[PDB]
């Protein structure tokens, strides 16, 4: 669409010249090269960059390019052709496919934020990539740092580039799971410990109602085999933790028959 | 009635022993942002001391750009 | 190789009387020398300048030549607005004090001839004094940078309270030391005090500097005391 | 004590030449440089490497200096004086300084204590590497203070400070994040009916605390008299609460609690 | 200009049926170069070389011109012995095959004169026939490629167990794949199946290197299964 | 019967387009370790990635300690 703001990008107000501009690049470029920033978003950052460069070279290409913005419309191009040697404008930014046009495809690597539902079952999806356009699956049993690789589907280029869908496992709000095993404090009052009762606690499979054995005392795990959380070398259980609570509303009949065991945890 | 915060001149360098020349070649590759208007170049205490670890990274090798090293050392942080 | 080295240390004065030389000795003529200055307080649209001669670090143990006032400074934030109290020492040796502003430009520029050059018996008599007393002289400086801190307590307790709102049980502490301040700069504090205090407000504005609320740890609704003594 | 073997440091083998040498000293104090490492340690192993390059650097020197512990003697200094141009020698190791002996820096080390140490703080007879030093720090003391200790530190002309930073090593039941105590308090159920005593366990020891009656669980409690004081005041202790069963019980016990459990299997 | 260049591109042959070329197609004369190769197992003495020429992968359908022993290996833990073979096209052409074993001196070279050199009818003749089956040769790479892939997992599967004891069940996890790869290397799958083994021989690998015993949890002394269907 | 894993020799160099004089001068700076036993030397796969990475930081600047700017990030990661 219209000019994203070049000096903005590098640091340097409207009409700084040639100096200015050659101090921020190699700046920007000393900070944002993909080698010595080994993240995704570095890549485009630098791309970015480095087609802002590519227009504030030299003073004579200054007064031909950066009148673009400024003009009251984008001119049509100089005759005599243009000079873009030693830089790759070959992937340059949507404005120099609009303002030009002429341009292997890079594996574009991004995240799926995928919570313990979404992971679980994968499924059919419609990722969301910068600007363009896909769509591919997850199987069932994502773990982090799967490569979803699907060739011709990635980058943009001659070939086309493939992808690298990191799976971000987002933390489910009352489920906090560690590599296989789910943490989910299961709060249940005490009763449970003298003769071993039902909860209706939720997992991953839904609400199911779990049993305990007597006499548990708090802190413990209970083991889920069968219905833990299913993976790829297997159905990787879920150790829930038991842990003892009050009835929060209380009767008098409960204080009648309370004042007995009162008294006896008053003696012992 | 004037604070003496402000920024550090040309005249400290030689006390942090640093030659003008090689702040020349930091400020024109980047490493460091001066305020020019309207005299020379100012910079802040901090500014100072990140040339004076690049020159003190000169002493076996190598050339100018030691900075980057120092960016991301900063960075490293 | 020329003559009329200039024989005197030459800045302007600032916060607790402390000296800040633009020019020192044994520098040559003619020379053009100045850097960036800051003002105190919030909308500060004038700037006092006193011009002083001497080495010592104590504005009032100096003689002061020329003692102006720049107003016409815009009104912006104590720090922001940088004033270039340039020094221009001409081939007949006038000193050409210009008030220049980054900002506007507002500009007052005085002339200080060269009939205050103090004689050789002034000059060794200043030095000799000067050294002589430097003993006593950098306990005043230890005494005097120290005030600076604890000026400096006061400006992060003003500027961070105007662009920050912190808890009201700081800013009664802010507030309070700042009473402490106001009742020990013209009543200045033995030195002890000075470092206990600054230190003090530098541990006051890093909890000042908390971020979020109060993270009492996991934010409860409310709490009681406990008889931790004996009791039944 | 025993010449330490600077090929084991440097990384190269007791008959390295000269280029072994280099390409390892490039590359260690590439790593170890007090400028791109900032580490307690790094700035002895980079005397280390300096010390070592001052005598392993030239073939008549490899044959003078780096022969020493391959004689069977220590031989006496050779005449004609040392040749140490271009390398700082003024504060090698204690090897050089019993072979001939030619500002003290901000040694930078840890003081590792637990909570109870850390509070009362008092006097200690801390340990530097080799050297002789005992300073106190006073109490209240937390992390990142800075105890500098006037002609305490490293030897040198005049010499230097020290650089103690605690270090709190965890209590085994008190854990302490910032100024507040994740203490569990382990408590039966009946403190939540008419609300009991519970001997708990803080950094004032053990103390009687008393609860309001039906306190739900993850409760936070404030101690304030009975806190942790400091520079900045005396930081209260948070315990959360933690309901827990009693593992012992009694046939009286388990027929009084018959009538209620059958309460719990209705409601 | 000098003539008689090397039409041959002159190599070892390694697991599996790779190719490993020496000396490439067009080496100048005289010409030496070696590169180093390594052993399998443990305690291991024999060393089986048998040169073989061509261009292909595979190597059934190449041609071999010697085949000998070096032996004397140290009884040693696999890879460390590294074994010198240089090809050597000397000035007169001939093919020195030395391999050197560097523990002791250990040495079987023998030669392999230009009597192996080839007319030009079927120089065209392998260079058109590799073109046409390139495109199943490529197909047979990724084969054999993951065939490699396989015999490192099985190598490293027995390295670790070798060096680091587990679990037993990953253990016997990782026996099975063993086993599953002595009864289909002889009798090779399919690739789609050698893809999944390999991939779950390697997430078998990655949950056997876990470090310390099985920590479920904090580790409790004991647990059970809870009855998740309804009850009561 | 043998397994190829060995080390690389003094013909992989040309693939990742490498000056073998950069190869010696970063050997004798020691950046990495050859193998000189009993010819030529010999490295590692990473070795050639390590390098790959160096010299791709040379495209603008600037000279032969760029492993200062590697090391050092190396032992950032």
């Amino acid at each position: 669409a219209a000019k994203k703001d070049y000096y903005a990008i590098l640091g340097v107000p409207r009409n700084a010249t040639q100096e200015e501009i050659k101090r921020a690049y190699k700046r920007l470029a000393r900070q944002y090269h993909p080698d010595v920033n080994k993240s995704p978003e570095a890549e485009e950052k630098f791309k970015e960059i480095n087609e802002a460069y590519a227009v504030l070279s030299d003073p004579e290409k200054r007064r031909i390019y950066d009148t673009y913005g400024t003009t009251e419309a984008p001119p049509p191009p100089p005759p005599g052709g243009y000079d873009f040697s030693g830089f790759d404008v070959e992937d340059f930014s949507e404005f120099f496919q609009e303002l030009f046009g002429p341009g292997k495809g890079r594996d574009l690597r991004a995240e799926l934020p995928l919570t313990l539902e979404e992971a679980f079952h994968g499924g059919e999806r419609v990722v969301e990539v910068a600007g363009r356009r896909v769509s591919v699956r997850i199987p069932p049993g994502v773990r982090e740092g799967s490569v979803i690789r699907v060739p011709g589907m990635g980058g943009q280029g001659n070939p086309p580039g493939d992808l690298l869908l990191v799976v971000r496992l987002l933390p489910h709000p009352v489920f906090r799971l560690e590599g296989q095993d789910l943490y989910a404090t299961l709060d249940v009052p005490a009763p449970i410990a003298v003769v071993g009762g039902k909860v209706r606690a939720m997992t991953l499979e839904g609400p199911v109602e779990v049993a305990v054995p007597p006499r548990t005392q708090a802190g413990r795990k209970l083991r889920l085999k069968g219905k833990g959380f299913p993976g790829p070398a297997g159905r990787g259980d879920l150790y829930l933790e038991v842990r003892i609570t009050i009835p929060e509303r209380l009767t008098p009949e409960e204080e009648a028959l309370w004042k007995k065991l009162a008294e006896a945890y008053y003696a012992r | 009635m004037l604070a003496r915060s402000g920024w550090l001149s040309l005249e400290a360098l030689s006390e942090y022993g640093l030659s003008l020349a090689a702040v020349r070649a930091y400020v024109e590759i980047g490493f460091v942002e001066p305020l020019e208007v309207g005299g020379a170049w100012y910079f802040r205490e901090e500014d100072l001391l990140r040339m004076a670890k690049a020159e003190r990274i000169r002493k076996d090798l190598g050339a100018n750009l030691i900075g980057a090293a120092l960016v991301v050392e900063i960075l490293e942080r | 190789v020329l003559l009329d080295v200039t024989p005197l240390s030459l800045g302007v004065e600032t916060k607790g009387g402390v000296m800040t030389v633009l020019i020192p000795r044994n520098t040559t003529i003619p020379t053009r020398k100045c850097e960036i200055f800051t003002t105190a307080e919030h909308n500060q649209t004038a700037v006092e300048i006193h011009v002083l001669q001497g080495e010592r670090p104590m504005a009032q143990d100096n003689k002061s030549l020329g003692r102006f006032r720049l107003e016409g400074i815009p009104p912006m934030p104590a720090g922001v607005p940088q004033i270039e109290v340039c020094f221009d020492i001409d081939a007949n040796g006038i000193l050409h004090v210009t008030a220049k502003e980054r900002s506007t430009g507002r500009e007052a520029s005085i002339t200080i001839q060269n009939t205050t050059t103090l004689s050789e018996e002034e000059i060794q008599r200043i030095i000799e004094e000067a050294k002589r007393h430097a003993e006593e002289d950098r306990r005043r400086r230890e005494h005097a940078e120290l005030k600076n801190a604890l000026d400096s307590a006061r400006v992060q307790a003003e500027r961070v309270l105007q662009e920050r709102q912190g808890a009201p049980e700081a800013r009664a502490r802010l507030e309070a030391a700042i009473g402490k301040a106001k009742e020990l700069v013209e009543r200045d504090a033995p030195d002890p005090e000075l470092k206990a205090a600054t230190e003090e407000l530098l541990k006051a504005v890093e909890e000042y500097e908390k971020g979020a609320q109060a993270a009492s740890g996991k934010g409860p609704d409310d709490v009681i005391d406990a008889d931790y003594k004996p009791a039944d």
